[PDB]
């Protein structure tokens, strides 16, 4: 389904975005950092942002 | 161009270093001002010479002489041992 | 708010132009008085720009580190022919007539050619083709049709020297010399309704703006003069080029002034010529380059752009980089293969800016308490206003409790951050791989073995280069497609890059050799 | 950039000398690096041209028709 | 190649350079080296991919 | 003059707001963007009434934030030159009167109030009457043409407007009353 | 103090990679990048007075549309240099 | 201008001193000190000095000015209910600065369309 591009950028948008002050839509462990953060969303399925294919 | 007062900790009143005394990174060895620069005035740059930036030692001998026009010279020698440790070929 | 650029035409600066772009006239041959000030009217002049500490630009305010610069200009005497352009004012005028400027093709091949160049010109090839058969047409023709007068013939003498094989009386020709006003003005009456023959366009550019008599100066900060430890100043090479075409042309205009013999005139008129070339292009074929006082070759515009260490491919396809780390690799075997050991003393020295939020606030908050001398320290903190502050012995614990949502703090390194690694020569692209941070206290990279095949490394003195992203998207593009267990399987072949070598395979035949047998302690031991 | 690199990375790894033998059944022709470089940079006239000429059926199993 | 500045940076530069200023080429900044001079992202990789995401979002 | 128009625009929600429905969001962003802001080719903006539609967001590599396509409708008081303004002066100063038209404040100029010879007042400094000894006072409210639009920039400032007040028509309602009187007795003659 | 030579090879290794935002962090903020006032109207650079806190453009005397542009400071250089010569490389703006 | 304008509609000083109204009362329920931020209130100041004519009404007024004849665009219909002209040299001179000069017959019906 997804190329390794199109999870690559949108994990490097959701760190951006949590980083910047959006809240996490996950619970996560104390203490880790925005990337993870990002990635622990991206496995567990919560993404908001979708991909344009023509 | 004053750099802080605790590179000039190991300095002689006539702007030389003791020899024997240990040194750190951007240590200065011979303190020296120079005439300022028309951009500022009634000034004195900082020209110190000063320890390599990532290098360490202690200070073995300095030599004062005189140049082919007979100007002060001024030579310092910094020795640094080198345990063996990993990297070293 | 922000635009981007979206396409670059490329065109010839007219003279209106460079005198309307420019900000200052130049007509002192100097850079520098006694005192160090620059000289009113100079090449070094304020207006373009300041270079030394404590002088503000009048042009645009501004300091040694925020003018960016203003470009001058040079009112030349007399016309000089661009040396880029010669070869084109040659092909031009040996194909159009000397008297009415057409193009000296009929008018039905005219429009049968303009059919054709129509046909897709934009293909480079193609319409350089199409333009040589025109250059050829119009090469063999001794008479003009569009009217009726003869067509000498023209020779080409490099670098800009053009004459005119012009027949005389008993039938002698006596090889005229075209002079570059005469070259310009009959340049100047060319229609634009056959510029497209030629080749050029009637609005990027014309034919007379190829003959140039106003010449840009460009801006100070260009030219940045490099105060020598004696106390000297080292001028720029086109500095010093710039104040010779100064001192000619103030020459050649007193000499004009004075009415001075015409052989004089002509001599200084090939000497600005020769100066303008050598500005413009030092290697120019056919000319002798300008030296130095040191007696070495002068590098002027067309030497920066030119060359290994030249602009295009030295500060432009590449440069050196910050936050970046080179030291010796040493072997270590008990890390896992995606890992690389790092010294604590390069760990201390680079930084991975972090956002507080408030699933990490009190990790950062321990490390600013933790100062810029304990591993895991910050050195700088960033207030949501965008202020930086460094971390001090005196400031800790009050910029720990300062600490809140939206503030920056410039932390170590960590296990398990992600960083570049790379060894030179980048041969192919698994040259470059991002491995988790696992610090060390020694001074040396430590790589896992089965990772050396890839990077085609051996631990007799090779050193290799680290680098750390400093954006969240570039350390999401490093985790996601630069690791190191996603490139197994080498692109080349299809086959695994990443393996066993040496001690591996031979303890593997070791193992797994017929009779080999193990006891108890030491199959405990070797599982554990 | 790919095809590119997976061609110029094994190109440090080929020789030069190539093997310079006749063996009575072969003909010298360049090798290695220079045959590639000449390939890619589609030489009007190679350094060595040949030919290799298969017969139709008739001669083809024959020495002395080949 | 189309792009003057992909030329230019190959060989012979200034050659291009003033053949280019000649002919009033125009470069539409398609390719890789042109953007890389510019310092803006790359239409390959991840440079192509475009994001869209609706708004409204809620914590869950 | 007030006139409500509608135009389409790009906004910059940013991360903090991406919890709350975009268009009230997208209110405000619009408001900081453009609230106090007079235009040259629209006038004085004065409030974004209420977006009409919000689209999605396009997440542009580098900032992280959503850009959203909006239509909204936004009421703005348009200045024209050679108009009739009944404002009220709201201060006087002898180059001119400075008479209150909307967000910007008009200019009056001395020589250019009434036909009598050039008079403004000095001890109550707000007008001397000559031949006419017909007076305008700070309170009093007034329409005049306009000469002339000073477009300058969009902080509102340095911008002034020329209203004249020598043609007929306008005035103190008290002396626009007189000349009524004399049209009447005219008519009625 | 100097820094390491990221060269030419390492940038094709990183569009082979693909990451075109690691290329551009690597490239853009860690060595040099900055601000510009570009024209639209004619391409040509404009000139931002710190006297009067006005931004104008001095070659075709336009204030009204003065985009922002963000570039290496190293190809603003190579600009300058064109436009050293005769060469006049003009500007084309776009959106987004 | 915002990238891209499409559309435009005049309408009175009543007609928008309700709206400026509205602004004044979010804005105070919102808590903000000024009822209305700046440029606005001075705006509203100017609506009230001769707001008396109902906005409603006004642009009863204005429709009904169009269905009179054709030649007559909102933006002078909304003038002429905000300036309530008494003789014809009040029309006279409030359309001098339009090309166009209006009939005293029309005056008379403008009048009736006028009402307070
Ligand atoms: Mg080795
Ligand atoms: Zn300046
Ligand atoms: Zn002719
Ligand atoms: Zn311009």
């Amino acid at each position: 389904k997804y190329t390794r591009f199109e999870k690559a950028r949108i994990i490097g948008a959701r760190a951006l975005q949590i980083s910047m002050g959006a809240p996490v839509l996950i619970d996560v462990p104390p203490g880790i950092t925005p990337l993870e953060a990002a990635i622990l969303e991206f496995e567990k399925g919560v993404i908001p942002i979708t991909v344009i294919r023509p | 161009g004053y750099r802080g007062e605790k590179y000039y900790r190991n300095l002689d009143e006539d702007g030389l270093i003791f020899p024997e005394s240990k040194v750190e990174g951007k240590d200065v060895l011979v303190g020296r001002t120079s005439p300022p620069r028309f951009l500022s005035l009634q000034e004195r740059r900082e020209t110190s010479v000063a320890v390599r930036p990532s290098e360490k030692g202690v200070v073995d001998k300095v030599i004062i002489t005189e140049t082919g026009d007979g100007t002060k010279l001024v030579k310092v020698t910094v020795r640094d041992l080198r345990i063996p440790e990993l990297g070293d070929k | 708010m922000k635009k981007v650029i979206g396409s670059i035409e490329f065109g010839i600066l007219s003279p209106q132009e460079i005198r309307k772009m420019s900000a200052v006239e130049v007509t002192v041959p100097d850079t520098y008085d006694d005192d160090g000030y620059p000289i009113e009217g100079g090449v070094m002049d304020k207006r373009m720009g300041v270079i030394d500490p404590g002088l503000r630009c009048e042009t645009c305010g501004g300091r040694a580190g925020e003018c960016p610069g203003h470009f001058g200009h040079i009112e030349l005497a007399r016309p000089v022919i661009h040396v880029g352009f010669a070869k084109t004012i040659y092909r031009i005028l040996e194909s159009t007539c000397r008297e009415c400027g057409r193009i000296k093709l009929t008018d039905e091949e005219i429009e049968e050619y303009m059919k054709k160049i129509e046909l897709a010109r934009n293909r480079r090839s193609e319409f350089n083709e199409i333009i040589k058969e025109i250059h050829k047409k119009a090469k063999e023709r001794m008479v003009c049709p569009h009217c009726g007068a003869p067509q000498y013939p023209i020779k080409f003498e490099k670098p800009t020297i053009y004459w005119e094989i012009r027949k005389d009386e008993q039938g002698n020709e006596y090889r005229h010399r075209l002079m570059p006003t005469e070259v310009r003005d009959w340049l100047e009456k060319i229609p634009d309704k056959d510029l497209p023959l030629l080749g050029l366009d009637p609005e990027k550019s014309r034919p007379e703006w190829m003959v140039l008599t106003v010449l840009p100066v460009p801006p100070v900060t260009a030219r940045p003069s490099i105060t020598l430890e004696t106390g000297i100043r080292a001028e720029d090479d086109l500095t010093h080029k710039l104040v010779d075409i100064i001192r000619i042309n103030n020459r050649l205009k007193q000499n004009i002034e004075a009415g001075a013999p015409q052989l004089i005139i002509e001599d200084l008129w090939d000497l600005l010529q020769y100066h303008v070339t050598t500005y413009i292009n030092n290697e120019a074929p056919g000319v002798p380059p300008a030296k130095h006082k040191s007696g070495r070759p002068l590098k002027t515009l067309a030497q920066r752009l030119k060359g290994k260490e030249g602009r295009f491919r030295g500060n432009l396809s590449g440069k050196r980089v910050n936050f970046s780390a080179r030291t010796v690799i040493s072997p270590d075997p008990m890390i896992s293969i995606n890992e690389v050991g790092v010294p604590v003393e390069v760990a201390m020295e680079l930084t991975v800016p972090e956002k507080v939020t408030e699933f990490n606030i009190e990790r950062l908050r321990k490390m600013v308490l933790n100062g810029p001398d304990k591993y895991p320290g910050a050195n700088y903190v960033i207030d949501p206003e965008g202020r930086r502050r460094r971390i001090m012995d005196s400031n800790k614990e009050t910029l720990a409790n300062q600490l809140d949502i939206g503030w920056t703090v410039e932390r170590h390194l960590m296990d398990g951050d992600i960083v570049l690694f790379n060894r030179q020569p980048s041969l192919h692209r698994m040259s470059i791989m991002a491995h988790r941070v696992r610090v060390m206290p020694y001074r040396t990279f430590r790589l896992n073995l089965a990772v050396c095949p890839p990077y085609n490394a051996d631990f007799d003195g090779d050193e290799m280069n680290l680098h750390v992203p400093q954006t969240e998207e570039a350390q999401a593009e490093a985790r996601i497609l630069m690791e190191v267990q996603n490139h197994i399987i080498s692109p080349r072949y299809g086959g695994p890059i990443i393996g066993g070598i040496q001690d591996h395979i031979s303890g593997g035949y070791l193992l797994t050799r017929e009779g080999a047998y193990f006891t108890r302690d030491e199959v405990e031991q070797m599982l554990m | 950039t790919v095809a590119a690199q997976s061609i110029g990375e094994p190109s440090t790894q080929m020789t030069l000398n190539t093997f310079h033998y006749a063996g009575v059944a072969e003909i010298n022709v360049t090798l290695g690096l220079p045959r590639i470089i000449e390939i890619v940079d589609a030489r009007k006239n190679p350094s060595t041209p040949m030919m290799t000429v298969y017969l139709d059926e008739e001669h083809r199993y024959d020495r002395a028709k080949a | 190649k189309s792009s003057v500045l992909a030329r230019a940076a190959f060989e012979i530069t200034v050659q291009h350079l003033f053949e280019a200023a000649e002919k009033g080429e125009v470069d539409n900044l398609n390719g890789v080296i042109e953007n890389v001079l510019i310092g803006q992202p790359v239409p390959v990789g991840t440079g192509m991919v475009k994001l869209t995401m609706k708004l409204p979002l809620r914590p869950q | 003059m007030y006139k409500i128009v509608t135009v389409k625009d790009v906004v910059r929600i940013p991360p903090t707001m991406f919890t709350m429905d975009p268009k009230e969001a997208a209110k405000i962003i619009l408001r900081e963007t453009y609230e106090g802001t007079y235009d040259k080719d629209e006038g004085v903006i004065l409030s974004i009434l209420e977006v009409k539609d919000i689209k999605d967001g396009i997440i542009i590599p580098g900032d992280g934030a959503t850009y959203h396509e909006v239509v909204f409708d936004v009421l703005v008081w348009e200045p024209k030159i050679h108009e009739v303004v009944e404002g009220y002066v709201a201060d006087v100063m002898p180059f001119g009167a400075f008479i209150r038209i909307g967000p910007i404040d008009g200019l009056v100029h001395i020589s250019q109030l009434m036909d009598d010879y050039v008079v403004y007042d000095e001890r109550n400094k707000q007008f001397v009457g000559k031949e006419k000894k017909y007076l305008l006072k700070i309170g009093d409210l007034v329409r005049a043409r306009i000469i002339n639009i000073s477009a300058k920039s969009k902080v509102i400032r340095e911008n002034r407007i020329g209203l004249t007040m020598r043609q007929p028509g306008l005035g103190k309602f008290e002396w626009i009353e007189k000349e009524k009187k004399k049209e009447k007795e005219e008519g009625k003659k | 103090e100097g820094g390491l030579r990221f060269g030419e090879m390492e940038r094709d290794v990183l569009v082979g990679h693909g990451a075109a935002m690691l290329l551009i962090e690597r490239l853009l903020e860690e060595s040099d990048k900055t601000e510009v006032w570009v024209c639209e109207n004619c391409g040509h650079i404009a000139l931002e007075d710190k006297r009067r806190r006005r931004v104008y453009c001095p070659v075709c005397g336009e204030e009204e549309r003065i985009s922002k542009v963000e570039m290496s400071y190293a190809f603003k250089l190579l600009l300058d240099e064109l436009k050293a010569m005769v060469i006049r490389p003009k500007l084309n703006l776009s959106e987004r | 201008i915002g990238r891209g304008k499409l559309g435009e509609k005049y309408i009175t000083i009543a007609e928008a001193k309700e709206l400026l109204l509205k602004r004044r009362e979010e804005e105070v329920k919102a808590g903000i000190e000024e009822p209305l931020y700046y440029e606005a209130r001075l705006a509203l100041e100017h609506a009230e000095r001769f707001a008396k004519l109902p906005a409603d009404k006004a642009k009863e007024a204005v429709e009904e000015l169009m269905n009179a004849f054709e030649w007559m665009s909102d933006r002078i219909a909304c003038k002429i209910v905000d300036i309530m002209p008494e003789d014809s040299m009040d029309l006279r001179v409030i359309f001098a600065k339009e090309e166009y000069q209006p009939t005293q017959e029309e005056m008379k019906q403008i009048l009736d369309i006028l009402d307070k």
